[PDB]
C-alpha cells in the first residue's frame, strides 16, 4: 500500500513469499508468519530500488554467479531494476548484472533461481507485492 | 460392490501451494485430485458457505475429472477462502485455499492534495515544505527550486529552470524526503518549490510559493 512501509515479495511460482535469512541465505517460505520476509523498498533513482529485511536489516543481493544473498550493507550487487510488467507482476534484474539479463527469481520448491538459468519469459521472476498481513 | 474406500488425496503434492495471490482479471485455477469408493462427490465452499456459481458474476467452471474449480476474471469481491469438500458414504476431506485478488496501479506517483502548502514567510525562521505520495511501483522523490538564471524562469525548451535541492537515496528514509526543511531562509530564498515525484512509470509533481519579507 504505502511505499514506505513493509511488504511481503510474493512469487507466483510457488507461491512463496521471498525470505531473507540472518545467515545471509534467501529461499522462498509460505509461512507468512514469518519474521524474515517483511521487506522495505528504497528507491536510489527512478525505478531503481533496494530489498530489505526488517529484523535482519540485510539488504538484497545477487554476486557475479546469480545467487541472492542477504548483505548487511548495501552496493552495486544490491540495486535491482523494479518493473511492473504488462501482465501486472513484479519482476526485478539484478542492476549490477542487467545485460546477462539475471532476474531475481525462486524455483517451485522455494529455492533460489541463480540468475543465469532465469529467462524473461519464466514464471519464477514473478512477484506480486502484498501486505505484511 | 466394492469394499469401501474413504476419499483420499491423489496428488497431495499440487496442493501445498496453499495462498494465491494473484493480479486483478487473472484466471485463478484450484485442483483437489482424490479418489476412493464408493467414487466420492466434491463440492466447494468460499468463506464458510457453500459456493454456487450465482455467487460471482459470471459463475465458474468445475471440471470434475480433474477436481478443479476455475474462475476467469478475478475481481476484488473474489478475496477470500476456498474450501473444496470430498464426500462419499464413508469420509470426508477437505482443502482450503487463500485467494487474494491484486489490484496494481501501473501510473504514475498521486500526490496528497494540497502539499506542499505555499507560504510567505518571515526571514530567520526556519521553514518546512510536505509532501505525500502514493505509488505502487516503488517511487523516488526529489525537491526543486525555481531558478531565475538571467531573467527567464522558462528555459530554452520552454521547461521552467531549476535547481536540484534534496534527493532519495539510500539514507535519508522514504520518510525524511518526504519534507523539505530550510534554515535561516533569506530573500534570495524566495520562489517555487517543487516536489518531484517519479516511479518507472512517470513522474508527477506539485509546486508552492515562498515570498520572502
Amino acid at each position: 500500500g504505502n511505499y514506505k512501509k513493509p511488504k511481503l515479495l510474493y512469487c507466483s511460482n510457488g507461491g512463496h513469499f521471498l525470505r531473507i535469512l540472518p545467515d545471509g541465505t534467501v529461499d522462498g517460505t509460505r509461512d507468512r508468519s514469518d519474521q524474515h520476509i517483511q521487506l522495505q523498498l528504497s528507491a536510489e533513482s527512478v525505478g531503481e530500488v533496494y530489498i530489505k529485511s526488517t529484523e535482519t536489516g540485510q539488504y538484497l543481493a545477487m554476486d557475479t554467479d546469480g545467487l541472492l544473498y542477504g548483505s548487511q550493507t548495501p552496493n552495486e550487487e544490491c540495486l535491482f531494476l523494479e518493473r511492473l510488467e504488462e501482465n501486472h507482476y513484479n519482476t526485478y534484474i539484478s542492476k549490477k548484472h542487467a545485460e546477462k539479463n539475471w532476474f531475481v527469481g525462486l524455483k517451485k520448491n522455494g529455492s533460489c533461481k541463480r540468475g543465469p538459468r532465469t529467462h524473461y519469459g519464466q514464471k519464477a521472476i514473478l512477484f506480486l507485492p502484498l501486505p505484511v498481513s | 460392490n466394492r469394499m469401501p474406500v474413504a476419499p483420499y488425496w491423489t496428488s497431495p503434492e499440487k496442493m501445498e501451494k496453499k495462498l494465491h495471490a494473484v493480479p486483478a482479471a487473472k484466471t485463478v485455477k484450484f485442483k483437489c485430485p482424490s479418489s476412493g469408493t464408493p467414487q466420492p462427490t466434491l463440492r466447494w465452499l468460499k468463506n464458510g458457505k457453500e459456493f454456487k456459481p450465482d455467487h460471482r458474476i459470471g459463475g465458474y467452471k468445475v471440471r470434475y475429472a480433474t477436481w478443479s474449480i476455475i474462475m476467469d476474471s478475478v475481481v476484488p469481491s473474489d478475496k477470500g477462502n476456498y474450501t473444496c469438500i470430498v464426500e462419499n458414504e464413508y469420509g470426508s476431506i477437505n482443502h482450503t485455499y487463500q485467494l487474494d485478488v491484486v489490484e496494481r496501479s501501473p501510473h504514475r506517483p498521486i500526490l496528497q492534495a494540497g502539499l506542499p502548502a505555499n507560504k510567505t514567510v518571515a526571514l530567520g525562521s526556519n521553514v518546512e515544505f510536505m509532501c505525500k505520495v502514493y505509488s505502487d511501483p516503488q517511487p523516488h522523490i526529489q525537491w526543486l527550486k525555481h531558478i531565475e538564471v538571467n531573467g527567464s524562469k522558462i528555459g530554452p525548451d520552454n521547461l521552467p529552470y531549476v535547481q536540484i535541492l534534496k534527493t532519495a537515496g539510500v539514507n535519508t528514509t522514504d520518510k525524511e524526503m518526504e519534507v523539505l526543511h530550510l534554515r535561516n531562509v533569506s530573500f534570495e530564498d524566495a520562489g517555487e518549490y517543487t516536489c518531484l515525484a517519479g516511479n518507472s512509470i512517470g513522474l508527477s509533481h506539485h509546486s508552492a510559493w515562498l515570498t520572502v519579507l
